């Protein structure tokens, strides 16, 4: 039948068989050939299954501020009238002040008081927080669940200052660029940024399936058997108004 | 057993007992399944089904093991339940295989420690030293990267790690995770009196 | 480390840093060779059994405190608890009813030639 | 970026005119300007593509 | 096997994982800043890749 002929189709996908048994040699070819279609698919399902469980490859949210600009799932922070702050409020590229957008009209939460308090609202909710690029630089090496996404902003600059006129502003500047050329710069700066052994990370083994990975065969099997059961009141009216 | 977590193998038993009853219960409630096997001149009431609660149940664990079975669902009502049991045991399989083949080669990718460069990227491993001794003072002026990044282990985290005395450092390495560096000679003494030691590196 | 029998510890501070704070740790201890009730931590020194597993780390490295904590096993049983021993339970609850019901249909009702409607 | 260069306004050897440009360099940083004429310049005719 | 060791294979990413990759060559403008930068760097890996 038609019934019968589509219980062939999934009868030989799910790999089980059944009786409906290819007798002639025209069907016998959609036999042999929807056998080898599922034995492809389960073949690479399987395979690549085993590819999942064996190298985590985790993708990422936000990647670029702008990017962070359309996530209002994903609230901001900045430490409190700090410069990033103030970089924000009087800024014009429409992203930025879109950015200024949120943390404006919600304030309240967002705007945080320190920087390492700021540090906590990331690693305890899902929070963006704008501090300054070097600092992440020496936070993300010595904390290694966290990282750095996207880029640099604005550019400032650090600088050894002199009194209003004094001939320690020139002949330092001599001084400075040459430590820059010469690598010492650089160096220090890979002595004290350098982090305490942040490679800990690797493929690790899953150690199970739980219901949290594979959890939603257990919904589509009790979604199959409540729509059994609509069917299986079907044939008791259809059956019994075609019997009377 | 290990790649499926044990409350996984305790709902699979129980869907087994489940879905075998709720397709027992359908196969005597069912209209359309009620057939007649007569080879002679039908109607006299030999009109029967195929499915026991012993027969239900041994299409359960049939089609869970992938073999089969000749209890051959056949009203629409019973085989949508045939249509997902298959379905539930096509990704249980299917993710039994695919785990156990993470757990056979995550054990064959990780490489043991076997040179003091891969000690200096385990700080999950802990170093080692005599206090004070021919060791401790190779590392402190030593000028290879490598080995001033292990003395800046030992260095900045003094305090537990450069432990006191030869036979007190065997035994951190005895209960802990030690990496303890001395003089290669005293490992092989060492190594070949106490077996369950070893030495790794050069 | 102190090699004699009592020791006299001193604060001073004044009016210019009266907010200070430190916070000690003593333990008596003898040479080796080292007798019962005495865990012999190896750090030349024997502490008194009354140290072990109290939560002071004292001969510096965790020796008393390391290897020492009781717990308990059976993975299999380290779920039959609160929710989620629950949720076993409740589908336990659906399971077994349909068990149940499943044996009255068999018996009550035969397979060998009867009508086309029963069942629950 | 491996190494850190930059690039400069230039002057004579002693002038006035090193110092007060830097003024007027470092306002319009803050300004958003100079960054706003890099987005003019730098800025290419349709790549995006969305990767 | 196919499928997971394409996914271990990750893309050259970060100067000292092209100091590895000697299947894929480098290069430089002949001698500008950058060429003139390597040959009197310290670090390790620089050297290595003016090696
Ligand atoms: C929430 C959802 C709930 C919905 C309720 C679900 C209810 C679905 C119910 C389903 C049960 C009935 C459908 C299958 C028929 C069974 C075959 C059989 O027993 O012999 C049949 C022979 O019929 C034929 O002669 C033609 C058979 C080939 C084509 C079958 C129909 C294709 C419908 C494809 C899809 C089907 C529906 C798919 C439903 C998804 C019996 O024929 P008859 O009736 O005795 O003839 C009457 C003649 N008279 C007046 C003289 C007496
Ligand atoms: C009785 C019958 C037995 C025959 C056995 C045959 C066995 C194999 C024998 C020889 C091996 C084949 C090597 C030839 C190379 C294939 C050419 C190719 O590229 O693919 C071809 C597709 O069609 C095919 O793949 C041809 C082979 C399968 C034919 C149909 C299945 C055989 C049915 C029986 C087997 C199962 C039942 C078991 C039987 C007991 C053509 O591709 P294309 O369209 O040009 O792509 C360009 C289109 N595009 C531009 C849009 C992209
Ligand atoms: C006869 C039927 C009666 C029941 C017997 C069943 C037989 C087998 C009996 C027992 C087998 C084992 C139990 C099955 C579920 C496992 C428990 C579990 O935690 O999984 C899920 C819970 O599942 C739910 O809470 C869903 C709500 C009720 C189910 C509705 C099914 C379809 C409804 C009618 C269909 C209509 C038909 C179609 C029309 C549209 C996980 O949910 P979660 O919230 O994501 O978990 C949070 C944890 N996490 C975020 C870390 C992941
Ligand atoms: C005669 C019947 C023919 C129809 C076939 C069509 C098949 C197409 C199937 C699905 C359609 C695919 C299109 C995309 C929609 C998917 C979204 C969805 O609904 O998922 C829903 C679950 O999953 C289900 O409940 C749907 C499946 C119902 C039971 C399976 C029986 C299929 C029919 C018989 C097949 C037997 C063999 C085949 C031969 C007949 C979402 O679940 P939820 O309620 O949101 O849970 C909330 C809990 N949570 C918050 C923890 C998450
Ligand atoms: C592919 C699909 C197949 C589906 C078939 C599924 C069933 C297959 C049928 C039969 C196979 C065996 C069934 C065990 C299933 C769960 C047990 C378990 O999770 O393992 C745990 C214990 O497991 C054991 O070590 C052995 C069982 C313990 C005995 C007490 C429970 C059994 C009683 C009735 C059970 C049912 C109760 C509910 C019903 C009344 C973990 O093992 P371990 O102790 O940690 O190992 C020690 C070594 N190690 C520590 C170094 C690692
Ligand atoms: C894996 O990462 C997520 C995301 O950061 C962690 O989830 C947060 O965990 C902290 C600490 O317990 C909580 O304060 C947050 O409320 C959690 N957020 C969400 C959305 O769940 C999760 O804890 C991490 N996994 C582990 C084992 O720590
Ligand atoms: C990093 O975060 C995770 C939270 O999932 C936590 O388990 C881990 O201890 C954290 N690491 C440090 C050094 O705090
Ligand atoms: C090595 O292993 C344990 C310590 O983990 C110890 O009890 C055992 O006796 C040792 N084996 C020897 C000395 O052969
Ligand atoms: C200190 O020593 C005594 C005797 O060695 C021992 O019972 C216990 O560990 C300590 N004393 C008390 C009262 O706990």
């Amino acid at each position: 039948t038609l019934l019968n002929s589509f219980w062939f189709g999934v009868g030989a996908l799910m790999q089980q068989g059944s009786e409906l048994m290819p007798k002639a040699l025209s069907t016998r070819i959609v036999g042999g050939i929807w056998w080898f279609f599922t034995l492809i698919i389960i073949s690479s399902y399987t395979a690549n299954l085993a590819a999942f469980l064996t190298v985590e490859r985790m993708e990422s949210p936000i990647d670029s501020a702008d990017d962070l600009a359309k996530q209002t799932k994903i609230e901001y922070g900045a430490v409190e009238d700090g410069a990033t702050m103030t970089f924000f409020k009087k800024s014009k590229i429409s992203t930025y002040d879109k950015m200024w957008a949120f943390m404006s009209s919600r304030r309240q939460s967002v705007l945080v008081k320190s920087n390492e308090e700021g540090i906590q609202r990331v690693l305890t909710s899902d929070y963006a927080f704008l501090m300054e690029s070097t600092t992440i630089e020496f936070v993300t090496q010595r904390n290694c669940n966290l990282t750095q996404i996207g880029g640099l902003i604005d550019s400032k600059g650090y600088g050894v200052g002199t009194p209003m006129g004094s001939p320690y502003r020139d002949k330092i500047t001599i001084a400075i660029l040459q430590l820059q050329e010469e690598g010492k710069l650089h160096m220090m700066k890979e002595k004290w940024w350098r982090g305490n052994g942040c490679p800990e990370e690797e493929s690790k083994e899953a150690s199970a399936l739980g219901v949290q990975n594979i959890g939603g065969i257990f919904i589509v099997l009790a979604a199959g058997l409540v729509l059994s059961v609509f069917v299986a009141v079907g044939e008791f009216l259809y059956k019994s108004k075609k019997n009377a | 057993l290990n790649p499926l977590s044990p409350d996984i193998w305790m709902y699979v038993l129980l869907a087994c007992l489940g879905v075998s009853c709720v397709l027992f219960v359908i196969a005597r409630f069912s209209p359309y399944e009620w057939y007649n096997p007569h080879p002679c001149n039908p109607d006299s009431d030999v009109v029967e089904n195929n499915f026991t609660l012993l027969n239900s149940f041994w299409f359960g664990v049939g089609a869970l093991m992938q073999q089969g079975s000749e209890l051959m669902p056949k009203a629409l009502s019973t085989r949508i339940v045939g249509g997902i049991w298959w379905f539930f045991t096509l990704i249980i399989i299917s993710s039994y295989t695919a785990n156990l083949a993470a757990f056979l080669t995550v054990e064959r990718m990780e490489s043991p420690i076997d040179s003091a460069d891969d000690l200096a990227k385990q700080t999950k491993i802990e170093y080692g030293a005599v206090e004070d001794g021919a060791t401790m003072t190779f590392f402190k002026k030593s000028k290879i990267s490598t080995y001033d990044k292990m003395w800046a282990f030992m260095s900045s985290r003094r305090q537990s790690v450069l432990v006191k005395s030869n036979e007190e450092g065997i035994q951190r390495v005895l209960t802990s995770d030690y990496a303890f560096l001395m003089e290669s000679t005293t490992i092989e003494f060492v190594t070949q009196r106490n077996c369950n030691l070893t030495q790794i590196g050069g | 480390m102190l090699k004699t029998g009592v020791g006299v510890i001193r604060m001073w501070a004044d009016e210019g840093s009266r907010l200070s704070r430190f916070r000690m740790l003593f333990t008596s201890f003898v040479e080796p060779p080292c007798t019962s009730s005495t865990f012999f931590c190896h750090s030349n020194m024997c502490i008194n059994n009354s140290l072990v597993c109290n939560g002071v780390q004292n001969c510096a490295y965790p020796w008393d405190e390391n290897h020492c904590k009781e717990k308990k096993k059976a993975g299999l049983f380290e779920q039959i608890t609160k929710t989620h021993g629950t949720i076993i339970g409740v589908t336990s609850g659906i399971v077994l009813v349909l068990l149940i019901i499943s044996i009255l249909v068999q018996v009550k009702q035969p397979r060998k030639k009867v009508m086309a409607c029963k069942t629950a």
